């Protein structure tokens, strides 16, 4: 007896809320969405109007500045303070060469001296902006070793594995020894040493500190682990050999776990603007006045006509200052309230009414 | 080994389970959308095309390869476990201790009434020297008892104790696949004596496989040799499968998806040639130059890296996604109880699973009748003998109910009043039933009680008494009806015939007194009025539906003693064939009786009775013995399965003396209420193709209300039916007469034969115009060039086309004409072995399973219980499976390019060097697990209206006849809707990073490109799955769950894979991204801008250009369908009122 089963699934009689888009459910729906996104779009422009940031580029402290306090191109600096009180004043910078490190392409010390009229809140972030740095190509971001990130004393053919990330450009030095951080990512690290303080020059000289601990995520110290090599078979990468001039001692091998500004650099930014954290200060609210950063220039940004800068901010809940998410929720409010208005004035003032049943075949 | 004998299974499915896998894998890559994945796997192993996880590239392919393998496993198992339990299900005993299953050299005993899976070479049986009868029904139209005269020499075996003393089989040559031939001969060596003997083995000594033996016992002989020596292994079994329009308008849509993929790689392949000849870039100092060499051919490699990058654009889960939906929609056609025939134990049986959407776009139903539309239990007689009509009926004299009064029940009591006055007095010397609903026509036939003692024969007068008795004896001798031993009440034996017509002639001749008791080995025995006369039928010629000659040549005895006994020829056929074979000039009264009886044939077809008439020539044996030699040499000829026996069965039927005609009735299948307002008010144009005549088919189209009143019955009606052999070169009549009103009926529909302005047009034509073209008026209409178009355009602007399509080549040629010359779906529902030519030459193949499963069911595309279920099969289970599968296929090319273009818009910002954005698990689980489930449960569980309301308003099927759902104008505007949302799902995640690259609330930075592809994928998954939510009707608990589960699987694979250390760069992204409120602010507002164009446009359509299926759904929510119950079947015999 092959009768088919009758248990409301081979008979297709499920729950079936059955939505019909009548104009008394769509027109309250657009009244519901557009009354949310003009309150969310207001509250995001309420929050993000109150964000204070400092963007100052310094790729031409080496040439376009003197040893005295020098010219300030307005192409470089961008203060965004919501109390427009000291916004047109210029941040000046000098240049201290000292002619000892004989590199002549990026050397010396640019000492930017800016001025913050308002007070930031307790968290203060000192980023660095690297525009026009091509950080996202095919050969570039697939050049490191994951085991050397995870603290492994790998061999020459185990940094040449087929699986994605290897170190095919940076495999060995002249005498056949492997590199300790291999691959073009760790080779191409931002050098410029920011100091651990913002010196409070001019006024009172009670300095404002900036810790370099707590920079990466603290949860990232489970795949960055200390080395296990034998201090002889590793070489520094060929663009690090002027911070490790002799090679590796028994005591100069960098612990990549706590060296947090290296952990940021092994996380390549997606686009041709790169903004990574290098100095934080969770403890102290920054007071108003005039501060000075002493940037040790080492990283070349002139062979590709790029930029290099400083992003000082107090990052809000959305992160940074961007007027995008305030405009977009208002565009979400402006279109939904217009599509409600177009589909109501074509309804009551001409158009159709849902009053018949002889529209299909009459 | 040397004798080359391997063993084989019986049925020849090419997917042998030892060679299942390598033949499937080559078949999987005849598709050119997964052999494209074999290119980007072997290019993912070469470690220059920037690819991480090279072994995870065979995950999104081989999962689809194995799911198609277990799909093809189920599509091989159902073709062998449900339709094919006849391979080996019986094992014969074959005991040899005193020294359905296959063995070469076996000596198999075959009893009566069983099918033989062997090529048995007969030896002997219970009859005289191996006289074997057979019903060879599953080979040809052979419903005879074909004699298989076995070896007349070795008839000495009786049991399996003496034939079991020889272990021997013969050697034969290769196969030939011809039915009537057998070129094998056996030679054997007798024991203890040197007698050599070649027993001659011909087609009379053997019988084939697919036939059913009758009337004999212990048929014995030898099974075939291995290979293909069975003559049904090649004549039938190699059938080409079929696919839909949407499965043929898909291979255009795939190539349009490959045109776009070839452009997005070509734009990428040149923009990284333009990038690698700049001078002031960053790739000179930090990244090391001369990657491959000192040329700019690292933009040609960057072409190939975009091919590997754009692998979620090639549709891999397409040809598995249609075959999950086509299978599940067909297994819902199967598993419906309202398509289950309780009186037969038979649900709907989908023979072809892959054509569930053909039932939503059909326009022409070629439903020929008398098997399909009717009940085919032939009852009445309404006898018309000697130019006078004896019979009174009011069961169906109601075909002319247009002009009569309200109710007439007193004549239905007067039928019963004459019924009790007819059974009692005719019970003189008859021992049959003769009761209520045992006899069939109440008519006082001449009041036969005249002789008591004075005379027995008469021969003085009252010729009407003789002419009625001579009619009934010639009626009960011209038949192929078999008696049968009645198991309960064995005192009344019954009748069994393969034709429901032919059984009714004897069974009422039984009721008047002329019944036949049985059949002897040569002649026939018949109990005519007490005495049992033995009419020796020495020869019969069979019946075919292409000839309409049921004719026996039964020999009668000479009434005077001492003569040569003459013979009759009762050529019982149609009411136009034997009038085309009738003696015109005569010394008899065979002229003035014709206009009496042919007037009654018009009277007894205009009330809805099937007519079949009886003629008889009084031939002698001075002329028969040469025709019998001309027939038996033609019977000994090679043309016994051809039409050269027809020219021998033509020469003796040239002149005839007409006896009379019958008017057997046929009530309906009660497939009336579907044909009125369900299956013809939808928009489908029915085409009945009877083979019965014109007056009976017009007056049955009114009865089922196929054609109602106010139908302009523009009958074609040619006037002459003659064959041409010479002359008529300067002028023409018999072809020019129908040709001049194929133009003259173009005053009703003004058109011309030149151009097809109607191939590009679909409508259910205003103006009724039921064409009643008939028989030879169709043979002279599809003759050659430039004659079809001047009525095929007339047959487009009709609503019904009608009868007399006999000799099924015309039913083949009509369904081929309206399918080829107008590219549209046909349906062709039929039953019976003469309608397989109409079913196998159409698009859909619906078959009716009657009491037995016939060849138009086992060579079909579906099978339903009655015609009553076609209104549910087409208007519900086909209209849904069109609007489901024509909604799924635009949604699947949409979902592949909301994703695979969002890593093209990232290609601008890495200058098209081919860096991945999606971690290579979100590119690998996207076609498979992320958002490939709600597209499936859109194609399986979507219903625009309920199952009852698809039959209350059947004109919702017009969205499928017009092809007003699936077209390329729908296909491109979903890809343009995807390419819109690819900009939204990338540049809303991009324009929060482009300002200062900081998105976290604690400033720690999510600048990495794998941490951007979670902003992109979560917008590309949720705004994909909510899009499918807004494009299904009736959100249920099931598909509404697998949207809430397929959105909460991208939030769950991000939590359990960004918590392992195996995710190298993607270590802990569940805590970093989802803790950041910039994710949940760009997720709630870039899901909006993906839906907001389509949701307003599908609110601007549904308010001011609303479809017919929106207006019905507005009536669903209000009190317009409150009176209809659930599970409502309006074509049901016993149902309540609305
Ligand atoms: C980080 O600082 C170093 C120095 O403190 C920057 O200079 C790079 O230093 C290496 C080693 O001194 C230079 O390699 C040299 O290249 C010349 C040919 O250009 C070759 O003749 C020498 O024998 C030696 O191999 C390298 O050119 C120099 N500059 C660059 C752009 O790499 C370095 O630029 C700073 N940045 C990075 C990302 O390392
Ligand atoms: N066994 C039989 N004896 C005498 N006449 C028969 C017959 N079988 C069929 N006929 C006649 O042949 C004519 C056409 O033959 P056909 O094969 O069409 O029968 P039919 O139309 O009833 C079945 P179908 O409708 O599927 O063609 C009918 O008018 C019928 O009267
Ligand atoms: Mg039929």
């Amino acid at each position: 007896n092959r009768r088919p089963k009758e248990d409301a699934f081979t008979q297709q009689r499920l729950a079936a809320i059955n939505p019909v888009l009548t104009p008394r459910t769509v027109l309250p729906l657009y009244l519901l969405i557009a009354v949310v996104f003009v309150i969310v779009g207001g509250c995001i422009l309420a929050q993000n109007s109150k964000v204070d940031e400092v963007t100052i580029y310094y790729q031409d402290c080496m040439t376009n500045a003197t040893s005295s306090w020098s010219d300030i191109p307005s192409e470089h600096w961008q203060f965004v303070f919501h109390k427009y009180k000291t916004y047109n004043t210029a941040p000046q910078w000098r240049f201290v060469d000292d002619e000892s490190d004989d590199f002549t392409k990026q050397r010396g010390t640019c000492q930017i001296r800016f001025t913050t009229p308002s007070d930031m809140k307790n968290n203060v972030y000192l980023n660095y902006v690297l525009e026009k740095f091509a950080a996202n190509h095919r050969r570039y971001v697939l050049s490191f070793s994951e085991d050397q990130i995870r603290g492994e004393d790998a061999s020459y053919e185990t940094v040449h594995d087929a699986t994605g990330i290897n170190c095919k450009p940076l495999s060995k030095n002249a005498d056949g020894k492997i590199y300790y951080p291999c691959g073009l990512i760790a080779n191409s690290m931002f050098n410029d040493t920011f100091p651990l303080q913002l010196t409070n020059v001019g006024d009172t000289s009670n300095n404002y500190s900036l810790t370099n601990k707590g920079i990466n995520w603290e949860s990232d110290k489970k795949r960055y682990k200390k080395t296990k090599y034998n201090y002889t078979q590793i070489a520094p990468p060929p663009y690090w050999e002027k911070m490790y001039p002799d090679g590796y001692n028994e005591t100069n091998i960098p612990d990549i776990q706590d060296w947090e500004e290296f952990q940021n650099w092994m996380r390549p930014g997606a686009f041709d603007k790169i903004t990574k954290l290098i100095r934080i200060n969770k403890n102290d609210t920054l007071p108003a006045g005039e501060y000075q950063l002493d940037i040790g220039l080492h990283w070349p940004v002139l062979e590709f006509n790029g930029k290099k800068g400083i992003y000082l901010t107090h990052g809000s809940h959305l992160g940074g200052r961007n007027p995008f998410l305030g405009i977009v929720y208002l565009i979400g409010g402006c279109i939904c309230a217009a599509m409600a208005l177009i589909l109501l004035t074509f309804w009551l003032f001409g158009g159709r009414k849902i009053a018949d049943a002889s529209s299909l075949s009459w | 080994p040397i004798m080359q004998y391997p063993r084989n299974k019986i049925r020849t499915t090419k997917y042998t389970p030892l060679t299942f896998l390598p033949k499937n894998i080559l078949f999987q890559f005849h598709n050119f959308a997964n052999v494209y994945f074999l290119v980007l796997i072997i290019l993912g192993a070469f470690q220059i095309f920037g690819v991480t996880n090279p072994g995870l590239s065979a995950v999104p392919l081989v999962v689809i390869v194995i799911i198609t393998a277990i799909k093809d496993a189920i599509e091989d198992s159902r073709r062998t476990v449900l339709d094919l339990e006849v391979n080996n299900t019986k094992t014969h005993i074959l005991e040899g201790v005193e020294n359905k299953g296959v063995k070469v050299g076996d000596i198999v005993r075959i009893h009566n009434n069983d099918e033989i899976p062997a090529d048995i070479i007969l030896l002997s049986t219970s009859d005289t020297d191996g006289a074997c009868y057979v019903e060879t029904k599953n080979l040809d139209g052979e419903t005879n008892l074909k004699v298989r005269q076995s070896l007349k020499c070795t008839n000495t075996i009786r049991t399996s104790k003496d034939i079991a003393r020889t272990k021997f089989w013969i050697e034969s040559e290769g196969p030939h696949s011809n039915l009537y031939t057998y070129q094998g001969n056996m030679k054997w060596r007798n024991l203890a004596d040197g007698e050599i003997r070649n027993e001659p083995i011909t087609i009379n000594n053997v019988l084939l496989r697919g036939c059913t033996l009758r009337n004999t016992k212990w048929a014995m002989g030898v099974v075939m040799f291995t290979g293909g020596d069975t003559k049904i292994m090649l004549n039938s079994g190699i059938t080409p499968t079929k696919k839909s329009r949407i499965s043929r308008e898909l291979n255009f849509s795939v190539v349009i998806n490959f045109v776009l993929l070839f452009i997005l790689c070509f734009v990428s392949g040149i923009a990284n040639g333009v990038y690698y000849d700049k001078k002031g870039r960053s790739r000179f100092s930090y990244e090391f130059g001369t990657i491959a060499g000192s040329a700019a051919t690292n933009g040609f490699v960057s072409f190939w890296v975009a091919v590997i990058l754009y692998q979620s654009l090639v549709p891999i889960s397409l040809y598995i996604s249609v075959e999950i939906i086509k299978t599940a929609q067909a297994a819902f056609i199967y598993g419906d109880v309202l398509l289950y025939n309780a009186k037969l134990d038979y649900p709907c049986t989908p023979k072809s699973w892959n054509i569930s959407d053909d039932l939503g776009q059909v326009e022409y139903i070629f439903s020929d009748k008398t098997g399909t539309l009717t009940q085919n239990v032939m009852e009445f007689k309404k006898c018309t003998i000697n130019g006078v009509s004896y019979g009174r009926a009011y069961t169906e004299a109601l075909a002319g109910l247009r002009k009569r009064q309200g109710i007439d029940v007193e004549t239905e009591g007067r039928r019963e009043k004459a019924e009790i006055a007819k059974d009692r007095d005719t019970m003189i010397d008859e021992l049959r039933a003769l009761s209520g609903n045992s006899q069939f026509y109440p008519e006082e036939v001449t009041f036969v009680s005249k002789e008591f003692v004075r005379d027995l024969k008469g021969a003085s007068g009252e010729v009407q008494q003789r002419c009625c008795e001579h009619f009934m004896l010639a009626l009960a001798l011209c038949h192929s009806v078999l008696v049968e031993a009645n198991p309960d009440n064995p005192k009344k034996l019954d009748l069994k015939a393969q034709s429901p017509d032919e059984a009714a002639l004897v069974a009422t001749a039984r009721d008047v007194g002329f019944s036949f008791v049985g059949k002897t080995k040569k002649g026939l025995i018949i109990e005519m009025q007490g005495i049992q006369k033995e009419f020796e039928i020495l020869n019969i010629l069979e019946f075919n539906s292409s000839r309409k000659r049921m004719s026996c040549i039964v020999k009668i005895p000479g009434l005077n003693p001492g003569d040569e006994p003459r013979a009759l020829l009762i050529c019982k056929g149609a009411d136009s064939i034997i009038y085309s074979r009738l003696s015109r000039q005569s010394g008899s009264n065979s002229e003035a009786i014709l206009e009496k009886t042919a007037l009654h044939l018009e009277q007894y077809a205009t009330e809805g009775l099937r007519t079949l008439c009886i003629a008889q020539r009084e031939l002698s044996w001075s002329e028969y013995e040469k025709w019998n030699e001309k027939y038996d040499i033609a019977a000994a000829s090679l043309a016994n399965r051809e039409d050269e026996l027809e020219v021998v069965a033509d020469s003796i039927e040239r002149e005839l003396i007409l006896l009379g005609g019958t008017a057997i009735e046929d009530r309906l299948q009660d497939g009336v209420p579907d044909c009125i307002e369900l299956l013809a008010e939808a928009g489908i144009k029915l085409w009945v193709l009877t083979g019965d005549k014109v007056e009976t088919a017009i007056n049955i189209g009114f009865s089922c209300n196929l054609l109602n009143n106010e139908m302009e019955l523009l009958v074609i009606k040619t006037t002459g039916d003659d064959v041409k052999e010479f002359g008529s070169e300067p002028s023409e009549i018999v072809d020019a007469l129908l040709s001049k009103y194929l133009k003259e009926y173009f005053n009703l529909t003004g058109s011309e034969e030149e151009i097809f302005e109607a191939k590009k047009d679909h409508e259910f034509p205003k103006g009724n115009y039921a064409i009643v073209i008939d028989g030879d008026a169709l043979k002279l209409a599809l003759y050659g060039e430039d004659i079809r178009r001047k009525f095929l355009l007339l047959c487009k602007n009709c609503r019904a086309v009608l009868c007399c399509r006999v000799s099924p080549s015309q039913k083949a040629a009509v369904v081929k004409l309206v399918k080829d010359s107008l590219d549209v779906m046909t349906l062709a529902i039929g039953d019976g072995s003469n309608d397989v030519a109409m079913i196998q030459s159409a698009d859909v193949g619906i078959g009716i399973a009657g009491e037995e499963g016939r060849q138009a069911v086992m060579c079909s595309d579906y099978a339903i219980g009655q015609f009553r279920y076609l209104a549910r099969l087409v208007l519900v289970h086909g209209r849904w499976s069109y609007k489901r599968l024509a909604e799924m296929i635009p949604e699947f090319f949409y979902k592949n390019m909301i994703f695979a273009l969002a890593l093209f818009w990232y290609g601008i910002y890495n200058d098209f060097d081919g860096s991945y954005l999606y971690e290579y698990t979100y590119m690998m689980f996207y076609n498979l697990a992320f958002t490939s489930l709600p597209v499936i449960f859109l194609g399986i569980l979507d219903q625009d209206v309920n199952d009852t309301i698809s039959l209350v308003v059947p004109q919702l099927y017009r969205v499928g006849i017009l092809r007003k759902e699936w077209n390329q104008r729908k296909f491109l505007w979903y890809m343009l809707d995807g390419l819109y949302q690819s900009i939204i799902c990338f540049f809303f995640p991009y324009l929060v990073y482009h300002k200062n690259m900081i998105v976290t609330s604690n400033g720690l930075g999510l600048d990495h490109r794998y941490f951007v592809g979670v902003y992109v994928t979560t917008i590309a998954v949720i705004s994909c799955n909510t899009y499918v939510l807004l494009h299904q009707y009736r959100w249920d608990w099931f598909s509404g769950l697998f949207i809430a589960l397929s959105c909460l699987v991208v939030f769950a694979w991000t939590g359990i894979w960004s918590s392992a250390i195996a995710s190298r760069e993607f270590f802990k992204a569940a805590a970093r991204i989802y803790g950041a409120p910039s994710f949940w602010a760009v997720f709630f507002v870039a899901v909006l801008f993906c839906l907001l164009p389509r949701f307003t446009y599908d609110s601007f359509q549904k308010f001011f250009y609303p479809t017919d299926v929106e207006i019905v759904r507005e009536m669903w929510q209000h009190g317009h369908f409150d009176h209809y119950p659930p599970g409502y079947d309006p074509t049901d015999p016993n149902r309540p009122k609305v």
